[PDB]
């Protein structure tokens, strides 16, 4: 959530963009296998 | 250095309450102990959040005629304790309770307080109200434990044919003080004897 | 490749991490708060919760 | 500085203020920002841009009578109850306690100056003549926070709103 507004100077617009990123870590397990759906 | 150590700047006995009553062909005082009565000490001690201290009080009595050396009773009276109605109470009498007869024309009574309050120093400001919860009439800042007693005073004699009026001057020697938390300086004029209120109003210093 | 890899199996355990990553010019700046809600919670529906 | 770590015998993050080139000034009181004998600790920064002018002082003023013009009337409930949502300044030159803003040095205080530093932090040790305060009814710390310089810089859509970032933790807080 935007807890404070954004603050930029002049010379840069207000099309300012994150980025999101995700894996699992060291401990991650999976059990059994079942044929994905996707495809 | 002098008057440098807190101690020093503080110590000079103020004249912190100057009051008179008449007895003619009601008339005792019950004043509370606190320095707000007189604007000098009100700054010179606004300068510290908090102070600890023994007060020595001085009393002076003086006559205008219209000497008879009467005898005068002091008493202190506690914190939130009975109070007496008129020069004669049961209170003025009271076993458990600290006074002192003394004569016109004796040099001055003296007595100490020790540092009295339920709190380990007097907080000279306080900003709240209550201990436990608050009611609507319970007033921004005047704290039960800076209550500190009050000195109660009559002429004990005041039968007296002849006409006069007794002055009263009480001085207070607070000493032996321990202080914390200084103050920026208060710069502005007093309204009243309770909180800080004002109405120079701009510009502190001149041109 | 978390959802695709474990899409072939039964079901899965251990921990995530995110990473963002803010994309401005330089002399932007501004305050996000980010929070996570374990499970069974609510959605915070505001930035008080 | 005071010289204690924060004492006894997780932050809370309040909604950023909008600042302006006009803006008298902000204060909140501890324990009343939390909604108790505590370390309370303050952290406090600005959003701002390096294009940006203006400075403020960050003080913290124990037991802060808050006083008011024009009368001998004690203040209300409502004037000094202010939780996270905090007080205006009606009179930042009088620290509204009828005292200087240029002697409020003499409590601990601290420079956001945005040429130096946009960040500055404070520990408030427990001052309390009583060892535990209890009750929901004093505040025994003001943070307070005052544009001595007002804030300048950027030109149209940038609109000087440029915010304030308040942070507070009860650190050893014990009960």
């Amino acid at each position: 959530f935007m807890q404070t507004n954004l603050v930029a100077p002049v010379g840069a617009a207000d099309q300012c963009y994150i980025v999101g990123m995700v894996a699992a870590k060291k401990d991650f397990n999976l059990r059994l296998m079942r044929d994905s759906p996707d495809i | 250095t002098a008057e440098c150590l807190v101690e020093n700047f503080l110590g000079r006995s103020a004249l912190v309450c100057m009051r008179s009553f008449e007895y003619k062909n009601k008339n005792f005082f019950i004043w509370t102990l606190n320095t707000r009565e007189l604007v000098q000490i009100r700054r010179k001690m606004e300068l510290f959040t908090y102070l600890r201290f023994d007060t020595e009080i001085t009393i002076v009595p003086t006559l205008r005629l219209f000497l008879p050396n009467l005898t005068l009773q002091a008493m202190y009276v506690p914190t939130g304790a009975r109070k007496p109605s008129s020069q004669d109470s049961f209170e003025w009498q009271s076993a458990c309770n600290p006074s002192v007869f003394f004569k016109i024309n004796d040099p001055p009574a003296r007595l100490t307080i020790p540092f009295m309050s339920i709190n380990s120093a007097y907080a000279n400001f306080y900003d709240g109200f209550a201990g436990f919860e608050k009611k609507a009439t319970v007033l921004y800042g005047i704290n039960p434990a800076n209550t500190m007693g009050n000195l109660c005073l009559r002429v004990v004699n005041s039968y007296q044919p002849v006409q006069y009026t007794l002055t009263v001057r009480v001085y207070m020697k607070p000493k032996h003080i321990k202080a914390w938390a200084p103050r920026a300086p208060r710069t502005m004029p007093y309204t009243n004897i309770l909180n800080n209120n004002y109405a120079a109003p701009t510009a502190i210093v001149s041109h | 490749l978390l959802g695709n890899i474990s899409r072939y199996y039964t079901h899965w355990s251990g921990s995530l991490e995110m990473t963002f990553m803010f994309c401005g010019s330089f002399m932007t700046t501004g305050k996000l708060i980010i929070c996570y809600t374990p499970p069974g919670g609510s959605s915070p529906t505001d930035r008080m919760q | 500085a005071y010289g204690e770590w924060p004492t006894y015998l997780r932050f809370y993050t309040l909604k950023s203020k909008k600042w302006e080139s006009n803006s008298t000034g902000w204060w909140w009181k501890l324990p009343d920002a939390l909604n108790y004998r505590s370390g309370f600790l303050c952290h406090v920064q600005c959003n701002a841009t390096k294009f940006h002018q203006g400075t403020l002082l960050i003080v913290a003023i124990p037991e802060h009578q808050i006083g008011k013009k024009g009368t001998g009337t004690s203040a209300s409930f409502a004037e000094v109850m202010k939780g996270a949502e905090g007080g205006v300044f009606e009179q930042p030159y009088l620290l509204d306690d009828g005292t200087s803003l240029a002697c409020a040095l003499v409590y601990p205080h601290q420079w956001i100056n945005l040429r130096t530093n946009n960040s500055a932090t404070i520990v408030l040790p427990w001052m309390n003549s009583a060892p535990m305060d209890f009750a929901l009814r004093h505040n025994n710390w003001t943070l307070a926070v005052i544009p001595v310089c007002p804030l300048a810089g950027g030109t149209g859509n940038t609109n000087t709103y440029v915010p304030i970032t308040i942070s507070i933790a009860p650190m050893c807080a014990e009960y």
